[PDB]
């Protein structure tokens, strides 16, 4: 009952599209980001990438059919929504899996500082990362070929809940420390801004399950398209926090524009 | 198609 002109959609898509390009290019044009804890975040780059490509195509699909230009063969349409709907289930169970890994490995780092290099060395984290993209892959087609069921809703409800638990127990444990007073502040804000983010669409479908014809749920949902704009809104905010917090990142910055 | 999905 309330709508969000496609330039909002459209505009956000593309500027964390650019955001998320020089992120990569920075990392790959540098000879010192090659640790295998900077590859975790190339990983949600892509991961947020996907995330904005898809929903700029979906916005730009949905416009061009509403106006008076072709007619796409009902299946098509029924096709490219599945395809542009799986890029965002994909590109979910893919935060949520690189978010568990940095912090495992931040906690890895802080807590075994013996042999962080003999254990997690550069080709094991491709390999790792490889095998999340892999697996992620098929849990995020399962899903959308699926969907029509209620348990696919109730698994993705309890996946988020108990990674809100993960992020609390961290955040509780930030606050007593019996490297680490520096080393896991970063994945506390990834996972502070993902949350925020992911929240009011999260439980917007835990009220659908429970109380669909209810007068005070009704006008909950209602408010459905500006619970996206706030999924997007996590893509532009990500890269953001490296430059802030990572240093060397910034002085590639520079060597981009000279 | 529609936005998201489950809307
Ligand atoms: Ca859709």
């Amino acid at each position: 009952q309330v709508f969000i002109k496609p330039e909002v959609f459209l505009s956000l898509g593309i500027v964390s599209l650019l955001e998320n390009i020089l992120v990569i290019l920075a990392v790959v044009r540098n000879g010192n980001l090659h640790s295998p804890m900077y590859f975790f975040l190339c990983s949600l780059a892509v991961a947020d990438m996907l995330v904005s490509v898809s929903n700029a195509l979906e916005t730009i699909m949905i416009a061009i059919v509403h106006s008076d230009y072709l007619t796409f063969e009902d299946q098509f349409i029924q096709h490219m929504d599945n395809i542009f709907d799986s890029m965002i289930c994909i590109s979910l169970v893919a935060s949520i899996c690189n978010l568990l890994a940095i912090a495992v490995d931040r906690y890895v780092t802080i807590f075994y500082a013996l042999r962080y290099h003999s254990i997690m060395t550069v080709r094991k984290a491709l390999t790792l990362i490889v095998a999340i993209w892999v697996c992620c892959g098929v849990c995020g087609v399962v899903f959308i070929v699926y969907s029509e069921s209620k348990m696919v809703i109730v698994c993705l409800i309890t996946m988020f809940f108990a990674m809100m638990l993960l992020m609390g127990t961290l955040y509780v444990h930030m606050f007593l420390f019996a490297s680490c007073m520096k080393g896991a502040v970063t994945i506390t804000i990834l996972l502070g801004v993902f949350i925020f983010c992911w929240a009011p669409f999260f439980l917007h479908l835990v009220l659908i399950i429970t109380c669909p014809t209810n007068p005070y749920c009704i006008c909950y949902t209602a408010h459905f398209n500006t619970y996206l704009v706030l999924i997007m809104c996590n893509s532009v905010i990500d890269p953001l926090i490296y430059a802030f917090r990572s240093l060397e990142l910034r002085n590639t910055f520079r060597e981009i524009l000279c | 198609l529609d936005h998201x999905r489950w809307k």
